[PDB]
Formats: structure tokens, sequence, C-alpha cells
RNA sequence: UCCUAAAGAGUAACGGAGGAGUACGAAGGUGCGCUCAGACCGGUCGGAAAUCGGUCGCAGAGUAUAAAGGCAAAAGCGCG
RNA sequence: ACGGCCAGGGCUACACACGUGCUACAAUGGUCGGUACAAAGGGUUGCCAAGCCGCGAGGUGGAGCUAAUCCCAUAAAACCGAUCGUAGUCCGGAUCGCAGUCUGCAACUCGACUGCGUGAAGUCGGAAUCGCUAGUAAUCGUGAAUCAGAAUGUCACGGUG
């Protein structure tokens, strides 16, 4: 690595709002939060969840019942 | 990132919040009395503290990726089915039921 | 449209002439004039033949469909 | 330090995965790449800097500018000579700039999938596309310009993709 | 520069085809390091194609300049 | 049958050009919360109050009423305090997706409104061209004729000027 061609690369701390604490060594030089992290997202969560597709039928028996 | 999207700054909460894409100005200030953020101050005077409840509160009703791909899919849905509701919005005329002898020209430009 | 007060909707023809057919399954297709009425749960898969104005055009009812009324699916001019 | 993790975890649990024979015959990311595109304004001489800058802050590293070999007449002609800015990442910067994917780079694509398991070489290579360049630590968005076509290419020392898959889905971020 | 020119040179026609009346202060000298063209797979606004990774290659590229003859001791490419 | 009765469809189609009319493009303004004053008219085959449930259009409810009595019916602009700081924006509302109420045997072609989301063209507009001499032009409301429902046109009178 030549030494006065890249910037300063120190260590700081990635905290997200869940209080995840990752130590990364990178260029920022100070610690700053994150809103989501890879636990918080919610594809790795689980909770992404679907379109839903479409549900006249169910909407039209939750809309008009029709007796009979 | 900021909260799905980036947000301006140097504006009150409820406008700031309508830039989200999926929220407008009655449900934005709907969020904001749940969640107790006061609009007349700035986005900037806000602390990093309540965002994850502006967050949340965001998380439950829609957001912009999924909210145009829903709309799109319910597009679709009439553009797949042959009504005539669809087949004036493939060729790109009024749909709702407007006059197309003239002046149907937001829909077909200049 | 159509409030929920008095919800669904069927013309009395239409209903008596699907439900009775619907016992003898689809053989032939339903000519009806009528295009007010919408279309039900109890007739998916069925064959009607929407009057367009001068001739009656066929329609695959699909499970997709039940919102929609008839005449949505018949046209009324063609600008070819 | 995701080396750590890798020794510990990933070598061992892999050779018995794969029904390799020895230690050092499981699969290990050979290299990193970005290769962020500056095909857009040619004749600019103004933002191939902007871009160096850029992509510095985000790889801790200066990059290098690289020319043409060709000219292609619709694409645009030689005077604009600077086209591309690349980097290269071994194993002291690899495993590093790795953490940012996978730990605080998987709210950056901003997407229904973290990345499809379908784009692979013959060979066992992984390539993905960035589309923003707001997406990492020490970057404003105010002096920040949104023109920075980045990918992420990845080099595996795999005979065939399928060993690519088993040692992505460790550091998984499908 | 090639053919006519007949396996040493040379050899004509108002015979068949092409170029020159220059460029380089580095486009020279030396030391040290590196492969070409082309095909395929993947990679966000580019897409048959730009920049990147990998394999198949085994000079079919390149020569400052027309064609002929050569160029892995590369005669091609970069740095001091 | 160029005469009649019944179903649907059509007159509201749509690269285009023209007349009239309403919205805007904002800071003499946009929202929020207080507070002030009208004229004229319609209502026993009708007006349809209070309480009441609904984010709202509205649903129940049935009073008083045949009219200085009761209802339609809260006039709005202005004025007071806060914020917006001129930014294609707390401007602009077209467009489209979902969800409803009312009328009607019946709201797809083909109705009017209400709730959420989307947010376009538009930064004062060429040749030209029009209305107006005083409660005039300019701008803001109210109620009615036709009417089961349906107005930016149109019926009628008033605020500031
Ligand atoms: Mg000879
Ligand atoms: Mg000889
Ligand atoms: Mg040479
Ligand atoms: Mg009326």
């Amino acid at each position: 690595m030549k030494a006065d061609i890249h910037p300063t690369y120190e260590a700081i701390e990635a905290t997200c709002s869940c209080g995840n604490v990752i130590k990364t060594r990178s260029t920022l030089c100070k610690p700053i939060h994150l809103d989501v992290c890879s636990e918080c997202h919610p594809f790795y969560t689980g909770k992404q969840k679907v379109l839903d597709t479409g549900g006249r039928i169910d909407r039209f028996k939750q809309r008009f019942g029709v007796f009979g | 990132r900021i909260a799905g999207v980036n947000i301006p700054d140097n504006k009150h909460t409820v406008i700031s919040l309508t830039y989200i894409y999926g929220v407008g100005r009655t449900t934005a200030q709907s969020i904001c009395a749940a969640t107790g953020v006061n609009p007349a101050a700035k986005i900037k005077d806000l602390s990093d503290e309540q965002i994850d409840q502006l967050r949340n509160e965001v998380a439950k009703i829609t957001t912009e990726g999924d909210l145009r791909r829903e709309i799109n899919m319910n597009i679709k849905r009439l553009m797949d089915l042959g009504c005539y509701r669809g087949l004036r919005h493939r060729r790109g005329l009024p749909v709702r039921g407007q006059r197309t002898k003239t002046n149907a020209r937001t829909r077909k430009g200049p | 449209p159509r409030s929920l007060k008095k919800g669904p909707f069927i013309d009395l023809h239409l209903l008596k002439k699907v439900e009775v057919a619907v016992e003898k399954n689809d053989r032939k297709p339903i000519k009806t004039w009528s295009r007010r009425s919408m279309i039900l749960p109890h007739m998916v898969g069925l064959t009607i033949a929407v009057h367009n104005g001068r001739q009656h055009v066929p329609v695959l009812v699909n499970e997709d469909m039940v919102g929609h009324k008839l005449g949505e699916f018949a046209a009324t001019r063609t600008y070819r | 330090r995701l080396k750590e993790i890798y020794r510990k975890e990933i070598a061992p649990k892999l050779k018995e995965e794969l029904q390799l024979a020895n230690v050092m015959e499981v699969p290990r990311v050979t290299k990193i790449t970005l290769n962020m595109g500056l095909g857009e304004a040619v004749g600019d001489k103004k933002i191939i800097e902007n871009a160096v800058a850029d992509l510095e802050k985000i790889t801790g590293q200066k990059p290098v500018v690289t020319y043409a070999r060709k000219s292609i007449a619709g694409f645009k002609i030689r005077e604009g000579w600077p086209i591309g800015v690349k980097v290269t990442l071994r194993s002291d910067r690899m495993y590093e700039f790795l953490d940012r994917l996978l730990s605080i780079s998987l709210p950056r694509v901003r997407d229904f999938r973290g990345l499809n398991a379908k784009s692979f070489d013959g060979r066992g290579n992984y390539s993905m596309g960035v589309k923003e360049q707001i997406i990492f630590p020490e970057i404003d968005y105010d002096k920040i310009d949104a023109l920075r076509g980045l990918d992420i290419t990845l080099t595996t020392t795999a005979r065939t993709d399928d060993e690519g898959r088993a040692l992505l889905r460790a550091f998984k971020f499908p």
C-alpha cells in the first residue's frame, strides 16, 4: 500500500435502531448510527410478504352477502 | 434510507413526510398526531430518537416501491380481463368517462 | 355506485336462466340482451353472449371478473 | 472481521458439505472489483475527478481511471479518452469492504430481493449492480451528484457456479 | 510494393493492381515489467455492443504511414 | 309501412382546427384557530329541525309548519393571532388505483358527490382581438327555474369596490 495515496482508514462503530453494534473499519473517522441493518430489513426478517395478488372473490363476499 | 426515501430539510414535519410517496397531507397529520412529533418544529430540530417511530408508522401504510407495483398490478387486472375501462386505458383515452371529442389532451400530449 | 344497503343486482330472467342452467352444465352460450347485471360467484366459468348492439359476442367468465358488470366486456363503438 | 468468521466456521463446514477431500480445496473469494462506469458525459472533463473522489471514499483506496481501446461512433468519439474508473480489493480490504455488504448495504438496493441467485458465470464468478451512490458511509446527499453507475463484481476460486452458490449462501445476501 | 518474371540477379509493352514529394525532442537510446484479435456467461438508466470479472484462446490483432516480406531475443504495450 | 309496440346500442366516439365558459400559474397570497354584517326566493303530495351514530358524503329520528311564527340557512370576501419565505412550492388541481353514500327496476358504455394515495401541463401567455364611462369594471357569496339524480352554462339578489 502506497503511503500518501489512500485516505485515512480508521475504526468506527455502526449502531442500528435496534442497537446492533457493528465494529467496521472505514474512512468515516466518526461513528454514525443507521436506521436499518441486515437484521432489521423486512426481506431478511421475513416481513416482506407478497403483493396479495387479487381477491375479488373475497371482496365480493365481504361486500355483498347474497343469501341463497 | 432516511425514511424509505430522502427527505428534505428546513421544512415542517407534515410537509417533509408528504414526499414519502404514499402519505399525503391528511395521513401525515394523523401520523404526527399518533407519534407526538410537533409539526411546528423543523425536521432539523427533531432528535434522532422518534424517527424510528416515524419509520414504523411509514411501515404500516405503504412504501412507494410496492405501491407502484401493486397499483400497476391493479391496472394489469383490468388490462388482462377485456373490460372497457382497460380497453380505453391501453389506447390512452380517458377512463372515467370524460369527453373525447376535444380537450382530452392530458392523456395524449401536445 | 349501488350502495351496500342494497348490495347485489341480477336480472330475474338471467338469474332463473343461469341458476337452473348450472344444474345442466355448460353446453351452450347464454344469449341475453341485459348488460346492467353484475356477474356473481355462482356464475364463474359460464359463456354469456352479451349484446354488442347489432350481434351477440361471447364472454369467457373468469374468477377475476366477479366485481365488474357484463357490459364492460362488450364494445359499443369500433374506431378501427 | 469476516475473515475470522470464514476461517472458523465456513472453511471447516464447506469441506464436509461439498464432499471435498482436504482442507484447502474449499472455494474462497478471490477479489472484488467495482468498476464504476463513467460512460455518460464523455466529452466533459469535469465528472471524472468527481467520480474518482466519490469512489475513493467508499473504498478507502484511490481508484484508477480507465481509457478506451476502440471507438464506437454510435457511443462516442475517442476525444473523451477516459471512460472508466476501476478499483481492486484483495484480502486486507476485501473482507472489510464485504462487511458493508450483508450487514449495512443490504439497506442499499431499495429492493424486493437482495440479489438474484440466477446471475453467475460458467466458472462461478458473481456480479451485481448498485443503482445509487447515496448508499455508503461518509457521503453527503446535498454535495453528492446522483450520476454514479457502480457495479460490484466478485471473483471466486470455484470450478462451477454451484460451489459459488454454496460459498455465497454462508455470508448470504440473496 | 506485388504480378507478368519462366523456383539465383535482370528482363519490355499506351500490360494488370496500389502509394510517396511526410511525420516523431518522443513515435530515438538504455534498464525493468505485460499480453493480442475474436467467442461465451454474469453485471443498475448503456446493451449486438462503452467500463468490469471469468473462461475458451494458442497472433485469425498491432506496426505512424500504400502493398510485400518479417516480428515469444516479440520489432507490440507501460514505467524510471 | 316513410305508420305503430318492446329490448339493447347511439346522440357524451376522436391524430385534428374553431367559439364561449371555469380553474389556475401564487406572498395585494396558501393553510390552521377564533369572530361581523346581507338581500331575494322555496316549502301541508313539501320543507324535513333537535338529539343521535359516522374521518366525511350521510343514516336514524320525528318536531314545528301552511307562514314576520317552523325549516331551507352556516352567507363569503374583510377584520384578529400563528406558520409558510416565492421553491414547479403547505401553488395548481387534471389524471389514475382502492373504498363508499344518495337517487333511480336499473350508475359498464353513461351520473353527482364523499374518504385515502398519485401527482401532470401551467412561471401571465405571438400575429391579432374583445367588454366596460359609476354602485360601472374587478372580485366573493347566497337562493331558484328545468329537475327521481345530475351545472363551470343559465334563473335572481346582495357584500368590498
Ligand atoms: Mg527471378
Ligand atoms: Mg528463371
Ligand atoms: Mg516501434
Ligand atoms: Mg335538480
